[PDB]
This record gives C-alpha cells, sequence and structure tokens, in this order.
C-alpha cells in the first residue's frame, strides 16, 4: 500500500531491496535500484534521502553491489524469458552510464583534492 | 513432573543428538555409541506429548499460554527434534503434538512458512538429493519394512488440519514457484 | 588445527571487522548492515546475545575495552559517529556518543588500561579524537586537526612502558607513561603521535608507502626495549617499522612482502610476535621473523578450507 513503501524508503533506502529479492519480486527489485541510481545522478535525489550529485567535492556512496550481483544471477537463470533479458540489458547500459560518470567525478575529485599543497 | 524438565530434557536430546552428526569433511565417523533413548525414556517422553496433546485439544488457554512461553519454545524445540532420527513412534507423536498445537488459526499461518524453510517434506531438490533426503524415504525404506505406517498417518493427519485452516497460499517464493502443488 | 561447530550471526551483509573480547568469551562484529552484533561463545555454542543499532551508516571498526571498567564497547560508523556501548545487568546501552568529526570514522583503538579509558578515533576528515574518561562527568575530547592530509584510515596505540622499569621509582607517584600511538592516512604516511603537557604533537613521520595507508598495528611490547610497528597500503606492500632505541626515535622500514593487490590491515599476535595480513586476493597469511631476522610466511588461509 504506497503509504509504508514512501516513507522506508528515504529513512533506510535499501535493506527492502533485500526484503524484495527474497521474496521472489525480481522484477520490482531491478525497479528500485534503478530508481536509487536515478537519484544518485542529481535526479529525484530527495525521494532517496541522497544530499549530493556531482557537488560538495566526493563524500559517500553506497552501491548496492551484492543485490545488483543477484539481480544478474536471476536475469541470467531465466534464459528464455525476453522480458527478463529486456530488461537486464536496459538496466547493464544504464550501470555502464553510471560508472562512466563516477570515473569522470572521481578524476576530477582526484584534480580537485591535488589543489592546494601551495599553502 | 514440571515444564522446566520436560523441554530442557528436549532440549538435551536435541543437543546431544546432533553432536552425534558426522561432518562431511571427517572420513568415517563413529559417535561415542548413539545413547538411543532408551526404551524406557522413549515411552516416557511419548506420554509426556500425549498428555500434551489432551491438555492442548481441550484447553485453547492452555495451547496459547503454552505456545507463547518464550524459555520453552515449543514450537521450535519440537520442529527441531523432528530433524533429528528416532524409531517413527516417537515421530508420529511428535505430529500429533503438532496437531494438538494446530487447532488455532494463526499459528497455522506461521507453521506453513516453517515447514517449508525446514524441508521436512523435500519440496524443491538440492545438491541432487533426488529420491529420499525426507519423509519419502522414509516411507519406502523404513515403514514399508517395518510394515507399520505412523509416521505418513501422522503427517496426513497434520496436512488436512493445515488445510482446513487454510488452504493456505503462496507457500514459499525464491524457493520453488508457489502452489500447494507438491504436497 | 581441526575446525570445531560453525556459527551463524545471522547477518545480511559483509562483516567489515570483528574483535574477541579480552577473556576471549565475546565476539563483536559489526557490517555495512549498520549493526553491531555480540555473540557469547562459550564453548562452543553460538548465541547472538546483542543486537546493537544506533549509526546511520555503515560500521567500520570495533573495539572492547579494558574489563576493568566493565564491559565496554566502542563503534565508529560512516555516519561520522563513534558511539559506546556498555552492558549493566546484561543490558546493552548506549552510554555515549561522539559527533565531534566532519566525515566517516574508519577506525577506532583502546589505549592501555594503566593509561585509564581513553579512546582513539581516525577519521576521513584528516582528524583524529582522543576521547577520555574520568569517572566523573561528560567524555573530554582533544582533537587533533589535520592530522592527515586527505584522512586517517587507522589508528593503533603503543603498548604501556614505563620509563626506567629497572629503577626504583619512589613507591608513592603513579609512573609517568608516554602515550602514544600510531596512524595511518590518505596521505601515505605513517605517523607517530606523543601526548606532551597535555597536547598531542607530531612525533614522527614514516614515509615508505606510496599510496593509502589502510591499515596500522603498534606490536605489544614481549619485554624487549624493540618497539615495532606493520603497515599496510593501497600499493600491496607490507612495512615492518623498527625502532631499537625509545631515546633515539629511529624508525627503520623492511619490507616483509608485495603482494599484488591491496592488503587491508595486519594484526599482531599477543604472544608470538606473529603478523596476521589479510589481503584482496581474499587470502589471510600469517607471518613470523626467524633467528636471521627474516620474515617468513608460516601459513596460508584461504577462505573455503574449513
Amino acid at each position: 500500500p504506497n503509504w509504508l513503501i514512501n516513507r522506508y524508503k528515504a529513512m533506510d533506502a535499501a535493506e527492502l531491496l533485500r526484503l524484495y529479492l527474497k521474496y521472489d519480486l525480481l522484477e520490482e527489485a531491478a525497479e528500485l535500484v534503478l530508481e536509487y541510481v536515478d537519484a544518485l545522478l542529481g535526479k529525484g535525489h530527495q525521494y532517496f534521502g541522497i544530499q549530493a550529485p556531482l557537488s560538495a567535492t566526493s563524500q559517500l556512496v553506497w552501491f548496492p553491489y551484492s543485490a545488483i550481483d543477484h539481480l544478474r544471477q536471476a536475469l541470467g537463470e531465466n534464459e528464455s524469458n525476453q522480458h527478463n533479458q529486456a530488461i537486464l540489458s536496459k538496466l547493464q547500459r544504464k550501470m555502464d552510464e553510471y560508472f562512466q560518470k563516477l570515473k569522470k567525478a572521481t578524476d576530477d575529485y582526484k584534480k580537485l583534492v591535488q589543489k592546494p599543497l601551495r599553502a | 513432573v514440571s515444564w522446566d524438565h520436560f523441554f530442557h530434557s528436549l532440549m538435551l536430546y536435541h543437543e546431544h543428538l546432533r553432536r552425534d552428526l558426522p561432518n562431511t569433511d571427517n572420513i568415517h565417523q563413529r559417535h561415542p555409541p548413539l545413547r538411543g533413548i532408551t526404551q524406557r525414556e522413549l515411552d516416557g517422553l511419548i506420554a509426556c506429548l500425549q498428555l500434551t496433546c489432551t491438555i492442548i485439544d481441550w484447553s485453547e488457554s492452555a495451547r496459547l499460554a503454552l505456545c507463547e512461553h518464550a524459555q520453552w519454545m515449543p514450537v521450535v524445540v519440537i520442529l527441531g527434534l523432528l530433524q533429528c532420527s528416532i524409531p517413527p513412534l516417537l515421530k508420529a507423536e511428535l505430529l500429533k503434538t503438532l496437531a494438538a498445537f494446530g487447532k488455532s488459526p494463526e499459528i497455522a499461518a506461521s507453521l506453513w512458512q516453517s515447514l517449508e524453510y525446514t524441508q521436512i517434506l523435500q519440496t524443491v531438490r538440492a545438491t541432487g538429493l533426488r529420491q529420499g533426503v525426507g519423509i519419502e524415504v522414509e516411507l519406502n525404506e523404513i515403514e514399508s519394512r517395518c510394515e507399520e505406517y505412523p509416521l505418513t498417518r501422522a503427517f496426513c493427519q497434520l496436512i488436512s488440519t493445515l488445510v482446513e485452516s487454510s488452504f493456505p497460499t503462496n507457500l514459499g517464493a525464491g524457493l520453488r514457484a508457489p502452489g500447494f502443488e507438491p504436497y | 588445527v581441526s575446525v570445531i561447530n560453525t556459527v551463524d550471526t545471522s547477518h545480511e551483509d559483509m562483516i567489515h571487522d570483528a574483535q574477541m573480547d579480552y577473556y576471549g568469551i565475546r565476539l563483536a562484529t559489526c557490517s555495512s548492515d549498520r549493526s553491531v552484533k555480540i555473540f557469547d561463545v562459550k564453548n562452543g555454542g553460538q548465541i547472538l546475545i546483542a543486537d546493537l543499532r544506533g549509526h546511520d551508516g555503515p560500521v567500520w571498526q570495533v573495539a572492547w575495552a579494558h574489563p576493568m571498567y566493565g564491559n565496554i564497547l566502542a563503534s565508529c560508523s560512516y555516519d561520522r559517529k563513534v558511539i559506546i556501548w556498555k552492558e549493566e545487568n546484561g543490558t546493552w546501552e548506549k552510554t555515549y556518543e561522539y559527533t565531534g568529526h566532519d566525515s566517516s570514522v574508519n577506525s577506532v583503538c583502546w589505549a592501555p588500561h594503566d593509561f585509564g579509558l581513553v579512546l582513539a578515533c581516525g577519521s576521513s576528515d584528516g582528524a583524529i579524537s582522543i576521547l577520555t574518561f574520568t569517572g566523573d562527568g561528560p567524555w573530554e575530547v582533544k582533537k587533533i586537526s589535520n592530522a592527515h592530509t586527505i584522512g586517517c584510515n587507522a589508528v593503533s596505540w603503543a603498548p604501556s612502558v614505563i620509563p626506567g622499569s629497572l629503577v626504583d621509582q619512589p613507591s608513592s607517584q603513579k609512573p609517568n607513561y608516554i602515550k602514544r600511538f600510531v596512524s595511518g592516512g590518505c596521505d601515505n604516511l605513517v605517523k607517530i603521535w606523543r601526548e606532551e603537557d597535555g597536547q598531542w604533537k607530531e612525533d614522527q613521520k614514516l614515509e615508505a608507502h606510496s599510496d593509502w595507508v589502510r591499515d596500522v598495528a603498534w606490536a605489544p611490547s614481549i619485554g624487549l626495549p624493540t618497539s615495532t610497528i606493520a603497515s599496510c597500503s593501497q600499493d600491496g606492500r607490507v612495512y615492518i617499522w623498527t625502532s631499537d632505541d625509545a631515546a633515539t626515535n629511529c624508525w627503520t622500514p623492511k619490507l616483509l612482502h608485495k603482494f599484488n593487490d591491496v592488503v587491508w590491515h595486519v594484526s599482531w599476535s599477543i604472544t608470538a610476535n606473529i603478523l596476521a595480513v589479510s589481503g584482496g586476493d581474499n587470502k589471510v597469511t600469517l607471518w613470523k621473523e626467524s633467528v636471521d631476522g627474516q620474515w617468513a610466511c608460516i601459513s596460508d588461509v584461504n577462505k573455503g578450507q574449513g
């Protein structure tokens, strides 16, 4: 019933992803992860208890790698399932966009932290 | 004759029977000689379970009070003991005792979930378990040889009681794929 | 050593760190799941006795205090807090919370009990905080600002050494201990700190790592005059730092080994001067110095041989 969900998703912005991939809710799990990545890119961060995107240097960013690897395994165990493969390919393309932007932001943070040991 | 003696005794048997378990890595394992619960001890346990079953069958207050007790945790202990090995009569009495606990509606919902997790009945084969590895092997190897079927009957009684309180519902995502199909 | 009964922490994520209590009757564990779990594993029998929740992010390190102060546990987290947990009458409670860091608190270490109830805390803000409990009133805080240029990853206390323990101190004064600790940071430095006149000063800089120092461990005093520190880094190196004379303050680095991957941290054995080294290769290696001063690997422990 949407009230509960909305309220356990900016107070505890993940562990539910786990309640989801346990109660066999693969579809909705991939959805939550995508939503969270979207938040992290500065888009809708207020609906994910996130303070910053490409701003105020780099602080903390928890990446739910184990839940994403379970999603990759579950999408690979369905094989024939065309719908799950279409979702998996969309998710992979989005993860690659994220890792490319993360690499750029990390390289720019490394340049920012190198200015100044000239005080 | 106290609740402390009954549930401590069950716990001791549960601890003793589990330690006699042989590690998979270890090759050739010998128990310090399985203290096969003596026949007298067995008769005593059976009599205790029968008495418990009679009390909980007639008294709803007693049934709820015994199941909610924090130290005895009877449902956990009993289900734990069922995963151990004993001669079929004791198993039958344990099932009867569970049946007596099940005459009360919500306990039933939690019990279905617990039964699915404990894989007393092997729902989904694990590590090529195939035949046996559960009540099916006991039925074919142990009860069929003894030409007596107490365990099968008790199991049917349990299922029958559970179906009455619900054909329950989704009995386990992630594992199988729903359904009361296997049973 | 043959493995015994298999434990179960009933967790939902990777345990980042684990520490046994002083008597080896309890295990504290902490995780990305934001919990600190306490197990009373006495004579086998795995037993969760507490699930301590109070952090808003991953918990990085746990530290047991000396049992003379009762059952006290510290935890530090990505949430920039340090929490002090105490057991009273079998109930675990948060007795203190320190929020004086601007970034993730990566490491916590209790001082030798001779110094009092003192906790060192290293943060990703580059500062180190020393929390002192005097028995009366609130915790006192001495903060070393800009201890490391980028961030502090690890802190370890020096052993309690009485200056001149071979000379009869007149029996009416508490020995004046030289309080020291070592820190490792993201500026590739291992730094030694000393208390002087109630202030903490940088006593030495140790330069040998080419990337972030991940962990630092001061070896316990085995009654030898030589002080030993281990450090490990992102550069895959482990260094053993030795100082033979406490008066010269001269630290010499010896390369222990270079791994092909990151090294987390090295933990000293209390009795045998054995270094445990945990690598990114998912191995734990044990190292011991031979009589010729060479360091040899005495065991390689892989995930999965239990």
